[PDB]
């Protein structure tokens, strides 16, 4: 992971999560579960969709191309013609393969990067109210519930509304 | 040399006579006259291929 998240500080995938590519895990006393992130996932969806389509548009589909015949006094021009056929075939084969190599790296990067963005966007919301407990996990300095879990995934978690509670909790360390 | 048992040879020829044009043959021997000819309809992106796959 060029962005250190995937196959990095967040070691694993969640075969549990099946909603989408990026998501949170939560365990409030009320219970556990998975909830994939709409905004990010839909973005990644949209983008990567655009990426495949953009690459494919650059490929005009091939029209009728049948080979040419030549008689035995036309060896030079039959060879010229093979040179062209082989020359273009090398170029398209090289372009196709090289593109797919390079762009596969970019795509995986993209996903790694989106994940890091997510994490850090949460981290900048919580701060004191929770601590970095490793592998993309926060631990709440205060008690929180399922409806509250939806404030996080909302991008609207109210840091003041629990800053009091978390303060006197954190300060017992 | 004899090919298909023939020490004689025959060259085949073709030509596209354009709408309006006239083609005249004159001979004192050796002409293998046209008997049937073909009026052409141009398409595009057709072609000739070599295949042993079944239709
Ligand atoms: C339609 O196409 C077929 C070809 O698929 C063609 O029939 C083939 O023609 C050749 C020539 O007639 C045949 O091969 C010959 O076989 C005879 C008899 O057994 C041999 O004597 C021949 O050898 C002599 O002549 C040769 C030169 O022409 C010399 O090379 C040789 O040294 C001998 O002097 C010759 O090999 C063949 O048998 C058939 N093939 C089949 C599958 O029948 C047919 O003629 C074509 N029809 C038309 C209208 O074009």
């Amino acid at each position: 992971g060029l962005f250190g998240a995937i196959a990095g500080f967040i070691e694993g995938g969640w075969t549990g999560m099946i909603d989408g590519w990026y998501g949170y895990h939560h365990q409030n006393e009320q219970g556990s579960g998975y909830a994939a992130d709409q905004k990010s996932t839909q973005n990644a969806i949209d983008g990567i969709t655009n990426k495949v389509n953009s690459v494919i548009e650059k490929m005009n589909t091939q029209f009728t191309a049948v080979g040419k015949e030549f008689n035995n006094l036309e060896r030079r021009i039959e060879n010229l013609n093979k040179k062209v056929d082989d020359g273009f075939l090398d170029i398209w084969t090289y372009n196709a393969e090289l593109l797919v190599l390079l762009e596969n790296e970019r795509t995986l990067d993209f996903h790694d990067s989106n994940v890091r963005n997510l994490y850090e966007k949460v981290k900048s919301q919580l701060k004191n109210n929770a601590k970095e407990i490793g592998n993309g996990c926060f631990e709440f300095y205060h008690k929180c519930d399922d409806a509250c879990m939806e404030s996080v995934r909302n991008g609207t978690y109210d840091y003041p509304k629990y800053s009091e509670e978390s303060k006197l909790n954190r300060e017992e360390i | 040399p004899k090919v298909r048992d023939q020490a004689g040879r025959m060259n085949y020829y073709w030509t596209l006579l354009e709408p309006g044009d006239t083609i005249t043959f004159e001979a004192t021997g050796n002409l293998i006259a046209p008997w049937y000819a073909f009026a052409l309809n141009r398409g595009s992106g057709s072609g000739i291929i070599t295949s042993d796959a079944p239709v």
